[PDB]
């Protein structure tokens, strides 16, 4: 893709705003649905914003190399069990409700 | 001639084999309001997904479930005061960078750039965020 | 005359003939009843009549030329149109723009900001140049206006320098300076090349090290918005086709 | 003698020294034409003076009203006040059209007519029909920051081409051999190394030297660099006596306000608020000549109607204009009154003096840019060397030179060394030797300045200098005054022996670089109070008050009829040439005549002097 980059940037911003109208979302109207919109943009949002982070920040081939390749299974673990939490646990929006009742 | 290219290269090579010294940046530099809200809106990014990491990892890792942990620090009836402390600590970062993000987004839109506007912007982020995060720490 | 106001500068040294010379600040009294009221007034003094071997770049004196940019009292501005500080509690601190090589004292090599702007080709492109010079090329009074604010902008070099993501990433980023200046030729109406200026800032760094820190025009001395400009190239970037 | 100093030797085709917008357009335009070309320049290019300029550049482009370049012509012989080659003139308003289409085709952002066209506006001593047909909207412009625009514009068009540039590297002197220019030899500023450029052709575009002052609207950096490497090489100067008092500089800092202001519309105002100049200048007011309006403000100020708390200034105003024209038309001169005057100029007047601004003598051209040196009555040019821009006098301004005249000259006749160059030779062409050891003395005058250790510092003896030209040389002269500057001249150079500098490097050595700039502004300063010492006469600038006529070889105010024509040695109708000997810093003067003659008689009239008035 020629427009690569601008596209990335495109979808990051894309994929912020899908985050921000999540939050009320979840608050109006919480179950599975939402419950996995949010393990799937929590995971994009954070990996794409790490990835900047490690693009500002991080210097040389192979350190560059290696950063991006943690990030990465960072990201695959972290929505992994994201999606467990919410299969086999009581699931991103009624867990916060339970925790904000302590 | 030597083409931007080649100047840079021996801009590189020229400099990093010096003596020279490379003049103080952050050390010296002087702080602003918006600077300073520029980098806590990274900063609380990272800590939200280091966060999400690390329940997603308990998740996977843990021998009980949620309601058993919830439960467990309810038999503790902690104090209100250190309660609300907690919520409060819990949210204020998402609350911070939820509404610096959405100021983000406008700007993205081409939008708030005087500089007069990146003031009032940045300080109608620190009330909302105060705000909302007093609120959210009271339910 | 007879009765003094006593300045003082501290400001950063550093010495290339002097083998094994380390940077260090200096201080240096200045009566501010016999000097002008520019910090370049308190350079130019203290080299003529305290320290000849102080050294600085600097030319027109009116902020027009932008060779004397310099960081003072923590912020990049020109030292040609910075007032002195009067409040004489203070000592005010003067350093060369930041993370840049030292030629010596104040000077810093600029040439890598110089090659930045060469690879943008900052001049007029039309698709048929085989007309040069017949005659002038029309742009209405409001197509000129898109210019202001982007023409002015003198390469001192105050803004890139204060961008934190041109600390970091300064071999790949080209910085506020040069964005606002290959945005002032995407606009120009008489350019032809917009879409292949557009094209150039496909990659991970040119364009897209910015975050929207706001520096850049926090810190220059003309009151242009680079950080404006920039904003609006990401909007180009993300609409042309072709 | 032996080289603590190592030396680099480059050959090209041609060296341009200077890259402000005399300079960068000889340079890429010698490329564009084939020559391998170097650019050597004490300053990156865009830090140059001409950076600074702000009114504008005068071509007929009728773009406001029907125009004839002709008229411009006209305008630009009267207001030379006949000390103007007609040729040169010929030649360069014949050509300005064109130079400004170029500018404006290389992206250069003029302001805009309703048309779409190039907005042009009225500047002082410009008129329609020869002088008879009203003011002339001629003056082409981005807004008030003119210069900027022209040498950022012609920077960045400079980097299409293979140009070499060799950027903060000082030049020193000329590489002469058997009366020819072959190269120049420079300091290399940035690692302290010397380097020879040799060349079968060199140009200079070092601009003026207005910095011989104590108050002067020139950047730090204007320091007759390029003159004094002419006059080092034993070659004349020409003109240097006629200096410009731009009639205004801010009050205090000295920075320019444009003329462009009173081309809009604001008006001079003494301290019982007259607006002088409907005195002084009737018909023109305050878009009359420069050496006029300078002269009548002077006057003013010591028959007591000077403004300020000394009454030592007068008023620029501008507060009666629209606001909406002052932010469109005056920009950067609404922003400079405030930073260096504190004046909102939608409300007060600014403080405004004549200060020294330019150098209408330099170094003598034909009107082809190639340096002349003038033996027994005859012009020759050096081979191997041209000039252009405000360090040359080719002379398109005599004495007196016309606002927005001078960015066009340096289009036009850096334009100019580059078309004469490639007519006469062939890229490529065999450079000539130069002796194993050309140049050593310029290393050897270097590396003495370097460790000078006597009892008066740079700085002082530069203050010196220019207070003396302040007082002995200014607006209003008179042979005593000129005299007594003469002598206190020539006592501070021959203190230039006990000179002492501190600093001992060599990379970034400015305490040395402007110690090399004091020697440069010492022989352009001495030609110049020397050359007005001598000339007892009155034209442009120089006015003596001891000799308040013009005097020619004819009396221009009777008919000519059954006039004695007076011999060349009984009149000052004549260009001074001026030679120093460097050792003694003798001044040596002798005069060659003014070329009356255009391109072309048909097309263009020669005019013959006249009264001049305003
Ligand atoms: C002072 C001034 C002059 C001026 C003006 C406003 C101000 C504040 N506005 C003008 C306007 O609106 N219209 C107009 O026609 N003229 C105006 N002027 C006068 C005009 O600007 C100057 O006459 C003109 O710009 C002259 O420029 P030139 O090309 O001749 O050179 P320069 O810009 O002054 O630059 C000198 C160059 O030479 C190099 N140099 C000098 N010494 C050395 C040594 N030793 N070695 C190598 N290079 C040298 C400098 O680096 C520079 O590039
Ligand atoms: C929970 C959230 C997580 C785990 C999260 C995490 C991240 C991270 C790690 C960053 C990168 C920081 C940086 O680039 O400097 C990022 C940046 C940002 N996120 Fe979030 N954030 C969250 C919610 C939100 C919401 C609801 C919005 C709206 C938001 C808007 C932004 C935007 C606009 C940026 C880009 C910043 C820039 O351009 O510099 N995010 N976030
Ligand atoms: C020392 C590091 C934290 C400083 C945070 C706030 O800093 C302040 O912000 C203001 C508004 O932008 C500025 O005008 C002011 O100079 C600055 O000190
Ligand atoms: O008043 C000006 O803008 C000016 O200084 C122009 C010339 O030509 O010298
Ligand atoms: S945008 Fe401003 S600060 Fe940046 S280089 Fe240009 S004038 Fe200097
Ligand atoms: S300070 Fe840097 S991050 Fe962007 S807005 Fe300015 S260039
Ligand atoms: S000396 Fe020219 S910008 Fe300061």
């Amino acid at each position: 893709s020629s427009k690569a980059a601008s596209l990335h940037w495109t979808s990051e911003r894309a994929v912020s705003a899908l985050l921000l109208g999540l939050l009320p979302a979840a608050y109006l109207y919480p179950g599975p649905a939402v419950d996995y919109s949010l393990a799937a943009a929590l995971t994009l949002h954070g990996h794409w914003g790490l990835g900047q982070v490690i693009t500002d920040y991080v210097h040389g081939d192979t350190p560059i190399k290696v950063a991006n390749t943690g990030l990465y299974v960072l990201s695959a673990i972290t929505f992994t069990g994201l999606c467990y939490f919410n299969y086999y646990d009581v699931g991103i929006c009624k867990a916060v409700a339970m925790l904000w009742s302590i | 001639a030597t083409t931007a290219k080649e100047e840079m290269a021996r801009f590189w090579e020229k400099n990093t084999k010096s003596s020279r010294p490379l003049s103080p940046h952050i050390s010296i530099y002087k702080w602003s309001l918006p600077m300073a809200m520029s980098i806590t809106h990274r900063g609380t990014g990272v800590a939200l997904s280091l966060g999400v990491s690390l329940f997603s990892l308990a998740a996977l890792l843990l021998p009980e479930q949620f309601p058993h942990y919830v439960a467990v620090v309810k038999s503790l009836s902690l104090s209100p005061a250190l309660i609300y402390s907690a919520k409060f600590a819990l949210v204020f970062p998402l609350s911070y960078h939820t509404w610096n993000g959405i100021r983000h987004l406008v700007w993205d839109m081409g939008k708030g750039f005087k500089l007069s506007q990146v003031e009032q912007s940045g300080v109608v982020v620190l009330i909302l965020t105060l705000l909302s995060s007093a609120g959210i720490a009271a339910i | 005359a007879a009765t003094s106001r006593i300045k003082k500068f501290s400001i950063y040294r550093w010495d290339p003939d002097k083998p094994g010379d380390k940077p260090r600040m200096q201080t240096y009294e200045v009566d501010l009843n016999k000097c002008g009221p520019m910090v370049l007034d308190a350079l130019i003094k203290i080299k003529n009549e305290l320290d000849s071997t102080l050294t600085f770049r600097r030319s027109c004196r009116e902020g027009i030329c932008g060779s004397c940019a310099m960081n003072i009292a923590g912020g990049n501005t020109l030292a040609c149109t910075k007032k002195i500080d009067p409040d004489l509690s203070k000592t005010t601190k003067i350093y060369p723009l930041p993370h840049m090589y030292v030629v010596k004292d104040l000077v810093p090599d600029l040439s890598n900001f110089y090659a930045q702007y060469k690879s943008i080709e900052p001049y007029l492109k039309k698709k048929d140049e085989s007309k040069q010079g017949k005659e002038q090329y029309l742009q209405s009074i409001e197509d000129r206006q898109k210019l202001d604010g982007l023409y002015e902008c003198i390469l001192c070099a105050c803004c890139s320098t204060s961008c934190p993501s041109y600390w970091w990433n300064g071999d790949k980023y080209l910085g506020p300076a040069v964005l606002m200046q290959a945005y002032r030729w995407m606009i120009d109406s008489r350019d032809d090349y917009t879409e292949e200026r557009l094209a150039q800032l496909q990659d991970p760094f040119s364009l897209y090290r910015c975050h929207t820190i706001m520096n850049c025009t926090r810190t220059c001395p003309k009151g242009l918005n680079p950080g404006k400009a920039i904003a609006e190239i990401k909007k180009m970037m993300a609409t042309y086709k072709e | 003698i032996s080289t603590q100093y190592p030396v680099v030797d480059h050959e090209f085709d041609a060296v341009v020294v200077g890259a402000g917008g005399a300079g960068l357009r000889a340079a890429f335009g010698l490329s564009e034409a084939g020559f391998n070309t170097a650019c050597v320049t004490k300053l990156f290019p865009t830090r140059s003076h001409t950076v600074a300029a702000q009114g504008g550049i005068n071509a007929a482009l009728g773009n406001m009203e029907d125009d004839n370049w002709r008229w411009h012509f006209y305008d630009t012989v009267k207001g030379s006040d006949w000390l103007g080659d007609q040729d040169a003139i010929h030649y360069m308003t014949e050509q300005a059209p064109a130079a400004v289409i170029e500018l404006e085709n290389y992206g250069m952002p003029f302001s805009r007519t309703e048309e779409g066209k190039i907005y042009q506006r009225a500047f002082g001593g410009q008129s329609l029909q020869f002088g008879k047909g009203g003011q002339a909207h001629r003056c082409c412009c981005v807004a008030d920051r003119t210069g900027h625009s022209l040498l950022h514009t012609l920077y960045g068009r400079s980097l299409r081409y293979d140009t070499s540039y060799f950027v903060e590297y000082f030049a020193l002197d000329l590489l002469m051999e058997n009366g020819e220019c072959r190269g120049v030899i420079a300091l290399c500023i940035e690692d302290g190394t010397i380097h020879r450029f040799r060349a079968k052709n060199t140009v200079i575009a070092t601009g003026g030297y207005g910095r011989t002052y104590f108050s002067c609207t020139s950047a730090h950096t204007s320091t007759g660099d390029g003159t004094a490497m002419v006059t080092r090489a034993g070659l004349p100067c020409q003109d240097l006596e006629f200096v410009q008092f731009h009639p205004t500089g801010i009050y205090g800092a000295g920075c320019l306000i444009t003329e462009g202001c009173r081309g809009e519309g604001g008006i001079l105002i003494n301290s019982q608020g007259e607006r002088f100049m409907e005195r002084y200048a009737p018909v023109a007011k305050d878009l009359a000549s420069r050496d006029v309006v300078s002269r009548s403000m002077t006057i003013e100020i010591r028959e007591g109607r000077g403004c300020g708390p000394e009454k030592d200034h007068v008023y620029l105003q501008l507060h009666h204009l629209p606001p909406q024209q002052l932010a469109t038309r005056l920009p950067g001169i609404s922003e400079t009154a405030m930073i260096f005057a504190g004046v909102d100029v939608t409300k007060e007047p600014i403080p405004v003096l004549p200060t020294v601004h330019y150098n209408m003598g330099g170094i003598p051209t034909n009107y082809k840019g190639q340096v002349i040196t003038h033996v027994n009555g005859e012009d020759k040019v050096v081979p191997g060397l041209y000039a252009c821009g405000e360090a040359a006098s080719a002379s398109v301004h005599g004495a007196n030179r016309l606002g927005a005249n001078s960015l066009l000259d340096l289009v036009v006749f850096g334009r100019a060394c580059a078309l004469t160059i490639a007519e006469t030779c062939k890229p490529g062409e065999p450079v000539p030797s130069i002796k194993p050891n050309a140049g050593e003395e310029s290393v050897a005058n270097l590396d003495k300045l370097r460790f000078a250790d006597g009892t008066i510092r740079t700085s002082e003896a530069r203050l010196n200098m220019q207070k003396t030209m302040q007082s002995h040389a200014a607006v209003f002269r008179t042979g005593s005054i000129l005299q007594e500057g003469c002598e206190k001249l020539s006592q501070i150079y021959r203190d230039l022996a006990h000179l002492k500098t501190f600093d001992r490097g060599i990379v970034w050595n400015t305490d040395l670089v402007e110690t090399l700039e004091l020697q440069n502004l010492m022989l352009c300063a001495l030609q110049t109070i020397y050359g007005a010492e001598a000339r007892k006469e009155s034209r442009g600038a120089h006015a003596r008050e001891d000799y308040k006529l013009r005097i020619d070889e004819f009396d221009y105010s009777k008919p000519l009829q059954g006039q004695q024509k007076r011999p060349f040695e009984e009149h000052w109708r004549k260009h001074t040439l001026s030679y120093v000997d460097v050792k003694s810093g003798k001044v040596t003067l002798k005069y060659r005549p003014v070329i009356d003659r255009t391109l072309n008689e048909e097309d263009c009239s020669s005019v013959p002097p006249a009264i001049r008035s305003y």
